[PDB]
């Protein structure tokens, strides 16, 4: 749930 | 404040161990106890460009390039730090972090931190040891780091060794 | 002794590319318009360093860090620059950037120029709070730019590093991510 904008 | 001092430590550390033909794995998150039962992944090492899968390769591939074709008197290879900068980049570093170390250490205390770490240098092949002129070949090298707290050092009682942040990342670059 | 084997660029920034997309907007903005990279990309949080590797003659870079420096000096004797060694936030990052020496970098087409590593890295905070955890994109980079020299009007050659660390960003900003963390590391600066 981690916050991955790559 | 404690940034600096930290990135200090390491830095002091780590091309000292390479500069004495020492192993500098023990600095990596892949072989620490808290990092390796919490499942943190193996250290991300890029080595010129080659992703090498291990701090153990890496001592390896260290040396592996100091191997001579060298006259009598000569070090085969001399790094020299000329330069390094810190910054925090997550004064909150709660991964695998003992419960204990989140409450009685706030993103202020700078006990916790995650640091991004760059260091420039030369690198000396063939050297004097204390020459900076009389050298085969001089490289240019940059270094960068992620740094983690090591949670089994950090303000552990009787740790006297040790060290107090660990490599997360690596990416070394020489030319 | 064999020093190590020397690889091209090593990219591995996951499926959005944003090394690439990031880094086609940094450094043409860098030479023409290098303000406006502060509102797209940076926020009051981000952490700004500039540092030297060498002691260049004439180095212009280091004669305007340190009027720089004197000018902070003046008006703003007690700012935390002087023992953090560093500088936080748009504001103060925007002046400096100001006076930093005008640039011209090749094209990221000629990848033999450009030595660009980069990956994603876990465990960054998450700006939104929404999850424990953030993901992070650490790129660094190695090469050579014109840097103009305004004692003779001309551009010398500097080689740099320059380390990037990416995450996602505040809510409500430009793009979905952010830059937390710029290191620009000045080597040889050499008359053309």
């Amino acid at each position: 749930q981690v916050n991955n904008p790559f | 404040l404690s940034r600096r001092y930290a990135a200090k430590s390491f830095v002091e550390w780590y091309y000292r161990q390479i500069n004495e033909n020492k192993p500098v794995a023990s600095g990596y998150v892949n072989n620490n106890a808290t990092y390796t039962k919490a499942g943190h992944p193996p250290a991300d090492i890029t080595i010129n460009g080659r992703v090498v899968a291990t701090p153990e390769e890496w001592d390896t591939m260290l040396k592996e390039q100091r191997a001579s074709t060298l006259p009598i008197g000569r070090k085969p290879v001399r790094y020299d730090v000329d330069c390094f900068d810190v910054h925090v980049i997550n004064a909150d570093y709660r991964f695998a972090a003992p419960q204990r170390m989140i409450e009685q250490h706030a993103p202020t205390d700078g006990v916790r931190m995650m640091m991004a770490l760059t260091v420039s240098g030369s690198v000396y092949f063939g050297a004097s040891p204390r020459s900076t002129d009389d050298y085969v070949i001089k490289q240019h090298f940059n270094d960068v780091f992620i740094l983690v707290p090591n949670w089994d050092v950090l303000e552990k009682p009787g740790a006297r060794s040790g060290r107090k942040y660990l490599i997360a990342s690596h990416k070394y670059r020489a030319y | 002794p064999t020093p190590l084997p020397q690889l091209p660029s090593n990219v591995r920034d996951g499926e959005n590319n944003v090394a690439s997309t990031f880094l086609q907007a940094f450094f043409q903005l860098w030479d023409h318009d290098r303000l406006t990279l502060i509102p797209q990309f940076y926020d009051s949080e981000t952490t700004f360093s500039v540092v030297f590797a060498t002691d260049s003659p004439q180095d212009p870079a280091s004669s305007s860090c340190s009027k720089f420096s004197r000018n902070l000096n003046i008006l703003s004797p007690r700012h935390p620059s002087t023992l953090q060694r560093l500088f936080v936030g748009s504001n103060l990052i925007a002046d400096l950037w100001k006076v930093l020496p005008a640039t011209r970098h090749p094209s990221l087409d000629q990848t033999s120029q450009w030595l660009i590593d980069c990956h994603t890295f876990p465990h960054l905070a998450d700006p939104t709070g929404m999850a424990p955890y953030a993901m992070g994109l650490m790129i660094n980079v190695n090469g050579q730019c014109e840097e103009a020299d305004i004692s003779q009007n001309l551009y010398g050659t500097r080689t740099f590093s320059r380390c990037f660390i990416l995450g996602p960003s505040k809510p409500g900003a430009p793009h979905p991510y952010r830059v937390l963390s710029d290191q620009l590391t000045l080597h040889t600066w050499k008359p053309q």
